[PDB]
């Protein structure tokens, strides 16, 4: 695995039982993200909502399809955050399904 | 008709294997049409004559290897028929008449394959 | 060049309308089913997510300046790392909307 | 048809109101069916009067199996259409069931040649035989899927190829040939 | 017979017989069976794409219903039937559908027989 | 016609001479309501030239109503299809409000009998009042979602039922029934 | 064609003759790009009859350069199909390559303005010329994108505009701008 998150929160996912290779190195973590999924020698790759890639096309064109998922939303910090309910719901309705 | 009688003369009665090659059997059909309607007779093959049959019989049926002759009239018709319709008079009767056929199309003529 | 005949083609083109209109009728309610249920999974998804995101992090973020030298200790007692080649359990499943694979972590 | 239409007075009055009506397509016959028939669009009016002799002489399940083969052949048509509409994006166990079977049926039972005496001939037992082989392959397939046997492997049994080498078999040899082959189906299905 | 009820429709069925001359239930039981059948001939071409196991409960019953309709109702060969015995078949087939899926008959008709 | 083609003489000739098609559709007929006029598949080229005289003889705001109110149904036709596939429940109040007003025009106003004597024979002084109230309910309903009002509340109003009782009365009771019905609407969104 | 198809007797006759053909289509013509010519709709037999007098007067590399434009738009027919079924943004790089080579073969080379006189003049020098412009671009872009570049970025690069000079450049001041810009194609795109 790898979880791709903030440096300090990336820290807590490198612990045993889990395998992380996080940290920020960009504002969408491109510096890392790209290089890492290119091999696809991690069981799971996950990109948080404290980064999240504004061009998802960038990744798809480089990995060249994947049977394992990518960019699973994790919050990426704690501040009592739970806006990732309604945010993900609308993330869905904008690109697919019905409008508003 | 005229040409084919000079086939009969040289394949059969002077024993040589003569290849006859007939082309522009659409320009044939132009002239066939003329007599079709300008004479008394009425159209009966979806706007072309009905004595058309005989006109494409007398032509094609002469040809054939005869048993006792060494020589032969091998006829190769080359059509040029309007568009790629198959209800058109020309490919109509011609199909039926001949045994074994060959087609050209536009699938392999966009590829440069001659 | 390529033009349609009339007599031969007629019978094909009348049954063309029979074939098309009916086919598309039921094609229509084929995907409709699947999207209705999809709302159910997207909503329900985030239920556990708010609950367990915060109680994971609870301890994490409170073990960063008491860690960086107790990092060693914590990783030792615990069960060693998940495999990087298929540590997750991948499932294959053929379904309408093409063959898409799933998985559970 | 002189103009290429199968809808005209003279076809209806006495060429389609008779015992049997048949049809031909142009790329149909070219594959290897000589002569070729349309599976659906072709009927027989007389068929309720040909049932006595076929019952008594051949077998009392010759009229039953011959309607039973025709059912499968025309039921595949059900799916055929949707294939040319937007396709199967979902292959299931009940999907490719009818579909592959029917394939084999059109491949070996309607591809016959009239230039070869091994690809056709007048004989009860050849008709009887071939149609019983296919019955067998069919029979077991329905109970293959339930157990958990992928249709992909169903292709890859060699016995499909055994039924695909019944259309070359010598006429005289066929009885002993058939009897040895009925056993291989039922063995390479129930085992796997 | 090959008779399909879907392209069919009499323009006169009320200006022929009436209530009590064909039993009173006949009227609405005719527009039950219409809608029950019709629904199912469209999910026969969805019986293995998506299947019937991924389909609603209601629609799963509406499959089997169609199949038993051809077998028992349409077909009977040369056997005779009366108005009353044909309405009998109907009821049995309709018991399989819940009262919640009976909405093309009156409350009177549901409480007449299931 | 038996079906009518636009490349048949009968159809492309008539089409021009008359100014109106008052089309009924089959879907609409099974629903057992007369008028069954399918508005999207009807037109009448007259309307334009009839607006002057309408308000001259009939009543003031009568033309103003008819042209204005038609839009409900328009902005419902393309809306329902597959966009509202399970009703609106994932949709905004904007789009919800259309089908709340949609409900009253198509279950009360479009429907009428012809075998009940209370509403088989109507007249202007009746129809006008009906039609006014249903404008005035779009006008107070769309204003409801800017106040913060849900459709739950709208679906329990006795106003919806009052629209249904204004055609289960005749033209004689209309004056008294118009008093009560009208003023009810104004005081049934000033409660919300 | 009075009827709007070539199935008409008066138009089938004009296609009994041979030599060269041309096809003008309604759809290209709208865009105000005249002449409107289809590579899928014509043939000529003066291609190989004119090849002597080409490599004698015109240039040696003129029986060669003509073939080198044809291939481009050969592949464009085949791929146009695919484009309308699923966008080419989903497809790989090299698919979209020749598509946008193609743009300039219409934008600035199927528009010969009958209202601008530097397109109203054309001759072998303006022929052969712009044929080598296009040539360059093709062979460079094919290698450029095998170094991981995307056709997206290249549309923004000055190289796209540059080949577009064919109607912003003269007839009888043309040999000043020909060679000039030609060089920058093989120069300033393999630097970038």
């Amino acid at each position: 695995m790898a979880v791709i998150a903030d440096p300090e929160t990336a820290q807590g996912f490198r612990l045993a039982g889990l395998e992380g290779y996080g940290a920020s190195s960009a504002e969408e973590a491109q510096s890392l993200l790209e290089t890492l999924v290119e091999r696809g020698g991690y069981a799971l790759v996950a990109v948080d909502e404290a980064l999240l890639p504004d061009p998802e096309r960038a990744v798809e064109r480089l990995m060249r399809g994947r049977d394992l998922p990518v960019l699973l939303p994790i919050a990426g910090l704690k501040e009592a955050f739970q806006g990732h309910d309604v945010e993900g719901y609308m993330r869905e309705l904008v690109r697919k399904t019905i409008g508003f | 008709r005229m040409a084919l009688t000079v086939a009969e003369y040289l394949a059969f009665e002077h024993d040589y294997h003569v290849l006859v090659i007939l082309t522009d059997m659409t320009n044939y059909c132009e002239a066939l049409r003329e007599i079709g309607a300008a004479r008394e007779e009425i159209p009966g093959r979806r706007g072309y004559p009905g004595y058309m049959y005989t006109d494409l019989a007398t032509i094609y049926e002469r040809a054939g290897v005869v048993e006792g002759k060494k020589g032969s009239v091998t006829q190769i018709p080359i059509l040029s028929m309007p568009d790629d319709d198959r209800t058109h008079p020309i490919p109509d009767l011609t199909g039926y008449i001949t045994e074994g056929q060959i087609q050209l199309s536009r699938e392999l003529h966009r590829k440069g394959i001659y | 060049s390529q033009v349609s005949p009339t007599r031969m083609n007629l019978l094909q083109r009348r049954g063309q309308l029979r074939l098309a209109q009916k086919g598309v009728d039921l094609l229509k309610k084929k995907r409709d089913a699947l999207v209705a249920e999809f709302f159910g999974l997207v909503r329900e998804a985030m239920e556990a997510r708010k609950a367990l995101d915060q109680a994971a992090k609870e301890a994490y973020a409170a073990l960063l300046l008491a860690q960086a030298f107790d990092g060693p200790e914590v990783v030792a007692g615990a069960a060693l790392g998940v495999p990087p080649l298929e540590g997750v359990e991948a499932e294959v499943e053929n379904v309408w909307g093409s063959k898409v694979p799933r998985l559970k972590a | 048809p002189p103009g290429g239409d199968m809808s005209e007075p003279v076809t209806q009055s006495t060429l389609r109101i008779v015992g049997a009506f048949w049809r031909l397509d142009a790329s149909l016959a070219f594959r290897r069916h000589f002569p070729a028939i349309n599976w659906n669009g072709s009927y027989s009016l007389f068929t309720s009067a040909l049932d006595p002799w076929y019952r008594e002489n051949v077998a009392e399940d010759y009229p039953e199996l011959r309607d039973a083969i025709s059912e499968l052949l025309q039921r595949e048509a059900g799916l055929q259409e949707i294939v040319q509409l937007v396709g199967p994006d979902a292959l299931q166990d009940a999907e490719r069931l009818v579909i592959e079977v029917g394939r084999i049926i059109r491949e070996d039972f309607l591809q016959q040649n009239a230039y070869h005496e091994v690809d056709a001939y007048c004989s009860m037992k050849k008709a009887y035989g071939i149609m019983k082989m296919i019955l067998a392959f069919y029979k077991e397939a329905e109970a293959a899927i339930k157990r958990g046997v992928s249709i992909d492997e169903i292709l890859q049994l060699p016995v499909l190829e055994r039924i695909g080498r019944a259309r070359y078999v010598s006429e005289e040899e066929f009885p002993a040939y058939f009897e040895e082959a009925m056993k291989e189906i039922q063995g390479a299905f129930k085992a796997l | 017979p090959p008779i399909d009820p879907l392209p069919s429709l009499s323009r006169l069925m009320n200006n022929g017989v009436g209530k009590g001359k064909t039993r009173e239930d006949h009227k609405q039981v005719s527009d039950q069976l219409y809608s029950a059948y019709a629904n199912g001939v469209d999910i026969r071409k969805l019986v293995a794409i998506i299947g019937e196991d991924a389909l609603t409960e209601n629609d799963r019953r509406y499959l089997q219903f169609a199949d038993a309709f051809e077998r028992f109702f349409i077909n009977q060969g040369q056997q005779n039937r009366s108005i009353e015995e044909s309405l009998q078949i109907a009821w049995a087939l309709l018991s399989m559908l819940p009262q919640g899926e009976l909405k093309r008959i009156s409350k009177d008709h549901i409480g007449k027989y299931y």
